[PDB]
């Protein structure tokens, strides 16, 4: 997979076969897991009060009181409604599911819950969107992150990520993927605006305790009124959401590479000099 | 600190990764990965899990030999989908547990440790042994009372079953033996007997076929005559039906299953059923496993048996392991009693619950703790003195 | 600048220094080790020579009777040639336990370190060792060069497919 | 003195259409006779037999494969014809300067399902044009700008298989573009000044350039032709237009490629002269002098290379080549 | 020309018998093997492992019948044939810290070693044992090779301490006086009756002349260095082309053959009217080697002939293989090489 799945597997497996074991009319088995996601989400997965018959499912997430300041009560009972509950103690969102009544179509649902992240932090996104289009200029700080934070803000939508870049090689490989993204705009001349900043964020973000260093980043996502519209809305949403991990993904993976390719050349170089022995 | 970490044991015939704390696996996929039949991002194009078992396109490739890895930039990018694709967790902001085989290589480990710290930049590396965790998970079978790092124990599984001995977290190499029949080779045999016994079974199906007959039917029984007696006598209660369903022309397959569901399961009290170049049952090894050992911890090895792996969830297995071997332990002792001119030598199989991985249950159970915080090598640590710094792996939670 | 002659005074140096012979200690009772590397009789090390083809690529030859220890340190064009030669450098030096010609650490001052035994000049022809040399320098810039090449390609071929979606 | 025998009879069996109008199972055992015996046996023999009465059983076997709607017989006799090319110079004149070329090229264009049948004519095209000595212009008609359009979509985009299509075609367009003319009749030039949004074929080109190694040359004849990557790369390079193809960061890699290549280039080479007219090319047409990079080096490089008072004549004509390239301000 | 492929490390030390009709060696081994020669085809008799780690130096005493060797085991055994099996006797060298030869008296032996002694050693009757006296007046350096002269009472050794000196090892109590040579008339153990001029390169080789007029030594500055006691001990150095000589052995009288680092036997004659050395050339004239041996010249003796007129010279070299010569042959080949 090139690019980074957006629903969780795990609670989709789960969900998938705790659904198909009920649809034979078996019996309600317990469960009982904890899970993790990107970004260093919180998944928790049990039976309530001991009851087989009810099944929730909590989520924990660092910032989800700057989330649920942008409004994400609505989006969150607009997306699940009756499936919503009465947060679990010490998660931020807990959906409830129950055995005994359920709907025909299980697709929907799965797919809809295993984007759980995605529809948390789309909230922000959806908002922003709604504002770019009513035309309501002059109106976000998100710390999605423990040492990073994403920052969102008349024609256009900005979205600058200020993320960090622990190991100094990965650094370097970043600097390689942003210097190839900014100039993107070769490939497809539809596709967004990308720009890349190395030690200090930009203009709009200056002075706003903007956290500086040579182990940061701060890389801005142009937009326009094609990908911002509704009708692609999921989709750039997914993406978006998923910038930062596919960015740190896919330089790891140039580490893999790297490390096959140097493996290769010292079984070169090795057999040369197991070709300089005698016998 | 707030976050979980991830444990992964990465078997022969089956990978099983998740969460440490967990019940159960999050998600517990096959040994097998994707491949191509090359530059820019032809290493991305890589499938692993279930996923891979039946590509057309690309070909499917085995890692893990053995126990042993045979291919490492390919357990590499398995290793890889199992932390980006199946878990989708923050590799630099969670530690990791990493499982090794009994005959793990020094070297091995080393490099095991640069592509986990290297690569990932994961925040804690440990990499453990499976025995020692087993005898852990074993551990959870026996309450309070008897919970030690003492003991003999056998993991069998799809590519090698083995006997090693260990004492206080640290094995007896020495003692170690290695068994010839593993989980793939009781399937070969359930195909092959199934092969010879009834027909109308697609060759494209058959393998697997013999996989479901390896697991929903097959018993291992006491008696290898009335098993059989009671086959030909009654035949009408014991002789079982199996069903399924042919890949290619989607209809109804039938296939009867009886005395192979025996047989199979049997073929590890008797190796020389389907080994010309074995002759030694599990008994024996065991027996053998526990007496080169040193003598004062023979009794702990002989009284902690642990069954770990997947092949030895068949059942009634570990009944007549004790069984045999008591035999031949109250055999010797009656022999020296009476030309003795000696107290009862205890014996005793254990069956953990989650005998199946115990290696991954093992692991988690030592994860949890807080002292893996602090046994776990930390990449400050790795960074700072080298590769040497996962070389030896602390035991503790006695 | 570059050229082939400095590989070739490269190698007529590396082929004069491969002289050695195993040789006891004369301090430590029945101890054997590289003269080169502990340097401990004066009488025994020659005078050490360095060549440089240029400011920034060169490669000094340290040689004893009993030792020869060649560091070699490669050219620096930019930032990442040098975070991958320093990568590759040290891939190579965890291997030491393979290349029983090499040693674990880099030289100070050098990129790479290499310390041909007189156990591992007895125990090797010292032609095929000297083509060992050259091939490694030669081999070293091609294989830098085609890992550059390779990751930029992947770098373009992620942004496009970054950017196409 | 069997396998003359073998190979005249088989020739004559096949040239009777008699072979068209025969067995596929006979007819898979002549041909596999006739390559074991090309591939197996000696090379004056087979040279003689087949150049024999002016290549009368190439011609032959040209106009059979050009007649058989078979697709492993087309393998087979583009297998054969790979061999007879792998003899000697003459056998490759004679198919060259044959239909053999046109046919494989409309074969490579209209049966997109055979991978392994495209892959074996594109090696046997590769090397048919590997000496590029003559130039026929009725072969044009079937192998021209269309065909390079449709061979640049196939590096650039790439076909739905084993992937190793993509090289050979890359090598058949070194090969194609080795008997090419000027940047004013040069049909790849004028392709590529067609649809320059492929950044693909410049990164292969990049790559092939740093190996050092060269995709065309596979036999060892006498009268070896020129480099391919220098000549191509002249050709790219030889108009604004051809060369936009490089991108932003693109071209500065290619310059340092150029520039270590050049530096590296001992005196007394062919390939120094080469890579020196290259980078007197990448200057004039494309925008060197826009980001001022990489020049400085350059600039130190030719110093000492128009210092260089070599005796022999190979470093004299360099000298005079960077004397005709020294446009400096 | 006669190469025989015995092993395929290195070789150490080569030995000859009396009548040449065994050959002992060792490979770089805690033991030391003897072999002989039956028919085209040699294989191995004898097989001593006494020492207790790898063998430097040994040699054989033809008339006595009896080889002594002594390596990195600090020890010294002087073997002698028992019935069917080689006895050892364990000769204390008394050094604190790789090379051995006979005397031509054979009746003592000189151990040159690291511990910047010569410890020559001689064999007591009267307390059935073997004795070893430390020459080391000085010397500050190993003893690298150690070679005999014709009155079997001087002895000489090249040291890492650039240079070849030719000091008295005589012990009056093993043997009669010395008579008067032209190397010096006052001959006392320990007294240093000649020493070299060279301040560069180890003096690998060194070996006296038949006639004892003449020591020369090879060293390691790529360097050759005959002296000659004829003409007021004068020393007549030069510089070979080639790598550096690792064996230096006389053929004649004014015509010495030596290999080394160079792999390749090569002949010099040293004309004693001009008082210059000369080269001859290279006698060894013909993997991807262009001479016999693989590797670098360890060791050369003498099978016939003696050092006026060898018959037939034996090479033993780091390429693990015997390397037997001829002068006839050698002499028949190149037509240019004048002895
Ligand atoms: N229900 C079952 N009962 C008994 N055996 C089974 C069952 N299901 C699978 N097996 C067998 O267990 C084997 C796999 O066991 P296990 O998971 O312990 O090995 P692994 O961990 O994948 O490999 P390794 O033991 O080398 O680490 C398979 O070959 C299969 O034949
Ligand atoms: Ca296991």
């Amino acid at each position: 997979m090139i690019l980074l799945e957006v629903n969780n597997r795990i609670i989709e497996e789960t969900l998938a076969l705790k659904f198909e074991n009920a649809a034979a009319g078996n019996k309600p088995e317990a469960v009982e897991v904890t899970f993790a996601d990107f970004d260093g989400v919180l998944y928790h997965i049990s039976n309530p009060n001991g009851d087989k018959t009810k099944v929730m499912v909590s989520i924990s997430l660092k910032f989800y009181k700057e989330l649920q300041a942008h409004g994400a009560d609505e989006l969150l009972k607009r997306v699940y409604g009756s499936y919503l509950v009465n947060p679990e103690s010490g998660y931020n969102v807990s959906l409830l599911y129950d055995l005994e009544n359920l709907p025909a179509s299980k697709d929907s649902i799965v797919h809809q819950a295993g984007m759980l992240k995605r529809n948390c932090f789309a909230s922000v996104f959806e908002k922003y969107f709604q504002f770019q289009e009513e035309g309501k200029e002059g109106e976000a700080v998100i710390h999605y992150r423990d040492d990073e934070t994403m920052y969102v803000e008349k024609d256009r939508v900005t979205v600058v990520f200020s993320t960090v870049f622990k190991d100094d090689d990965d650094v370097v490989i970043g600097k390689v993927f942003m210097q190839e993204f900014k100039e993107g705009r070769r490939a497809s001349h539809t596709a967004p605006q990308v720009l890349f900043s190395h030690r200090e964020p930009p203009l709009e973000l200056k002075d706003t305790d903007a956290a500086v260093g040579d182990n940061i980043g701060y890389i801005t996502f142009v937009l326009f009124p094609r990908h911002t519209n509704a009708s692609a809305r999921d989709n750039t949403i997914n993406l978006i959401h998923t910038f930062r991990d596919y960015l740190h993904y896919h330089i790891k993976c140039s580490k893999a590479y790297i490390h096959t390719r140097m493996r290769a050349k010292t079984s070169d170089f090795l057999k040369v000099l197991n070709r300089a022995r005698p016998d | 600190g707030r976050l979980p970490a991830c444990v992964v044991d990465c078997g022969t015939g089956y990978t099983k990764l998740g969460y440490a704390g967990n019940t159960e696996p999050q998600f517990i996929i096959p040994s097998c990965i994707a491949i191509k039949e090359m530059k820019g991002v032809d290493d991305l194009d890589f499938f692993i899990g279930d996923e891979a078992i039946e590509k057309p396109t690309y070909a499917t490739k085995w890692p893990i030999r053995h126990g042993i890895v045979e291919d490492w930039d390919l357990m590499e990018r398995f290793m890889e989908q199992v932390i980006f694709k199946y878990l989708r967790a923050e590799p630099e902001d969670h530690y990791f547990l990493l499982t090794e085989p009994p005959l793990n290589t020094p070297e091995n480990r080393e490099y095991t440790a640069e592509i986990m710290f290297e690569s990932f930049n994961v925040p804690g590396l440990y990499i453990a042994v499976q025995a020692v965790l087993a005898l852990a998970a074993s551990w959870t079978s026996r309450q309070v009372g008897e919970r030690t790092l003492t003991g003999t124990v056998i993991d069998s599984g799809d590519g090698v079953t083995h006997v090693i001995p260990v004492a206080e977290g640290y094995v007896i190499g020495s003692c170690i033996k290695h068994i010839p029949i593993a989980g793939r080779d009781i399937t070969y045999f359930i195909q092959q007997l199934l092969r010879d016994r009834e027909v109308g079974i697609p060759p494209e199906q058959s393998l697997e076929t013999a996989k479901a007959v390896k697991e929903r039917y097959s018993y291992v029984c006491p008696d290898l005559v009335k098993e059989f007696n009671k086959y030909d006598t009654d035949g009408s209660k014991w002789i079982k039906q199996y069903t399924g369903i042919n890949a290619i022309s989607k209809k109804e397959f039938s296939i009867d299953v009886g005395y192979e569901r025996f047989l199979g399961p049997e073929i590890f009290f008797h190796p020389e059923f389907a080994n010309p170049d074995f002759t030694q049952p599990i008994s024996e090894v065991v027996d053998e496993v526990i007496q080169n050992c040193p003598i004062d911890v023979r009794r702990p090895l002989y009284k902690n048996i642990v069954l770990s792996g997947g092949s030895t969830m068949f059942r009634d297995f570990g009944r007549r392991l004790q069984r045999d071997l008591k035999r031949t332990v109250d055999a010797r002792l009656k022999l020296s009693e009476e030309l003795s001119g000696p107290k009862p030598i205890d014996v005793q199989v254990i069956t953990h619950h989650m005998q199946r991985y115990a290696v991954w249950f093992g692991g988690s159970m030592l994860a949890s703790t807080p002292e893996f915080y602090q046994v776990c090598h930390t990449k400050k640590d790795y960074e700072e003195i080298g590769p040497s710094i996962c070389r030896h792996n602390p035991v503790f939670g006695v | 600048a570059t050229l082939r002659p400095y590989l070739s005074a490269v190698r007529a140096t590396l082929q004069a220094a491969l002289c050695l012979e195993n040789f006891s200690s004369q301090v430590v009772e029945r101890h054997n080790k590289p003269e080169v590397e502990v340097r401990s009789s004066k009488e025994l090390l020659l005078q050490p020579v360095t060549i440089s083809r240029n400011e920034k690529e060169k490669v000094l030859i340290e040689g004893s009777i009993n030792s020869v220890r060649v560091s070699i340190a490669v050219k620096q064009a930019d930032e990442i040639e040098k975070i991958l030669c320093h990568k590759f450098m040290r891939f190579m030096m965890m291997r030491a336990e393979n290349f029983f010609i090499l040693r674990r650490k880099p030289v100070e001052g050098y990129d790479i370190s290499f310390l041909i035994t007189n156990f591992h000049t007895e125990q090797m022809y010292k032609h095929k060792l000297v083509d060992f040399v050259i091939h490694f320098m030669e081999e070293i810039d091609k294989e830098i060069s085609e890992m550059k090449l390779s990751v930029n390609a992947r770098a373009r071929i992620v942004a496009e497919e970054f950017l196409k979606n | 003195c069997h396998d003359q025998q073998r190979l005249e009879v088989i020739f004559a069996d096949l040239a009777r259409s008699w072979a068209l109008y025969e067995d596929e199972g006979v007819i898979r055992c002549y041909l596999e006779e006739l390559l074991h015996i090309l591939t197996d046996a000696d090379p004056e023999v087979c040279k003689k037999m087949c150049k024999r009465n002016e290549f009368e059983s190439v011609l032959a076997l040209v106009a059979y494969y050009q007649m058989e709607h078979r697709a492993s017989l087309r393998l087979l006799l583009l297998k054969c014809f790979g061999a007879m090319c792998s003899l000697d110079a003459a056998i490759i004149s004679t198919l060259v300067s044959s239909v053999l070329p046109v046919e494989l090229a409309r074969d490579m264009q209209t049966d997109t399902q055979d991978h392994q049948k495209l892959c074996y004519s594109a090696l046997i095209l590769a090397m048919v044009f590997s000496m590029g000595e003559a130039v026929p212009y009725a072969h044009y008609e079937h192998l021209g700008t269309p065909f390079a359009q449709f061979l640049l979509n196939i590096v650039e985009d790439g076909l739905p298989t084993t992937e190793q299509l993509p090289d050979l075609c890359v090598n058949l367009l070194l090969a194609l573009n080795l008997h090419l003319p000027a940047a004013d009749q040069n049909v790849i030039m004028a392709a590529l000044s067609k649809h320059a949004n492929v950044k693909i074929f410049s990164e292969k080109l990049l790559l092939l350039l740093n190996r050092g190694d060269d995709p065309v040359r596979i036999f060892k004849h006498e009268p070896q032709p020129p480099h391919s990557v220098l000549k191509f790369l002249q050709d790219v390079f030889g108009s604004p237009a051809t060369a936009a193809i490089f991108y932003h960061t693109d071209m500065m890699a290619l310059i340092d490629i150029t520039v270590r290549h050049i530096a590296d280039l001992s005196p007394g080479d062919k390939l120094r002269m080469e890579y020196l007219s290259l980078m007197h090319a990448i200057v004039r047409t494309t925008p060197y002098l826009q980001h001022r990079h990489r020049l400085p080096d350059l600039q130190a490089i030719l110093r000492r290379i128009l210092n260089e008072e070599e005796t022999s004549p190979q470093c004299q004509m360099d000298r005079m080549i960077v004397r005709e390239m020294c446009k400096e301000f | 020309m006669a190469y025989h492929s015995f092993l395929v490390e290195p070789i150490s030390c080569h030995a000859w018998n009396k009548d040449r009709t065994q050959i002992a060696i060792c490979p770089n081994n805690h033991e030391v093997h003897i072999y002989e020669k039956s028919g085209n085809k040699w294989v191995q008799v004898h097989e001593l492992k006494e020492h207790n780690g790898q063998v430097t130096g040994i040699d054989w005493a033809p008339d006595s019948n009896r080889i002594v060797t002594c390596g990195t085991d600090r020890n010294a055994y002087v073997w002698t044939l028992k019935g069917r099996t080689w006895k050892p006797t364990l000769v204390i060298l008394r050094i604190n810290r790789r090379c051995v030869r006979w005397a031509p008296n054979e009746k003592k032996f000189a151990v040159g070693s690291g511990s910047r002694v010569i410890s020559i050693c001689y064999f007591e009757q009267e307390n059935d044992w073997w004795v070893c006296k430390h020459i080391k007046k000085p010397i500050r350096s190993t003893v690298l090779s150690l070679d005999w002269h014709p009155n079997s009472v001087l002895l000489a050794a090249g040291s890492c301490d650039f240079k070849c000196r030719i000091f008295s090892a005589y012990i009056k109590e093993v043997e009669e006086r010395p008579a008067p040579t032209p190397w010096g008339s006052k001959m006392p153990f320990g007294e240093l009756m000649f020493e070299s001029s060279s301040s560069c390169g180890w003096v690998h080789g060194v070996c006296f002349s038949a006639n004892g007029s003449r020591v020369a030594w090879v060293s390691h500055d790529s360097t050759v260095c005959l002296a000659d006691a004829d003409k007021k001990m004068a020393v007549a150095t030069l510089a070979s082309e080639t790598l550096p000589l690792l064996a230096v052995t006389f053929i004649t009288e004014s015509s010495l053959v030596a290999a080394g680092h160079d792999c390749f036997p090569v002949l010099f004659t040293y004309d004693s009217a001009a008082g210059k050395l000369s080269f001859g050339g290279r006698l060894d004239v013909p993997a991807g080697l262009d001479s016999l041996h693989k590797n670098s010249v360890s060791q050369i003796s003498v099978l016939s002939g003696g050092k006026a007129k060898c018959s037939q010279f034996c090479t033993t070299g780091m390429d693990g293989g015997m390397s037997i010569w001829d002068v006839r042959s050698l002499e028949s080949a190149l037509k240019d090489l004048k002895i």
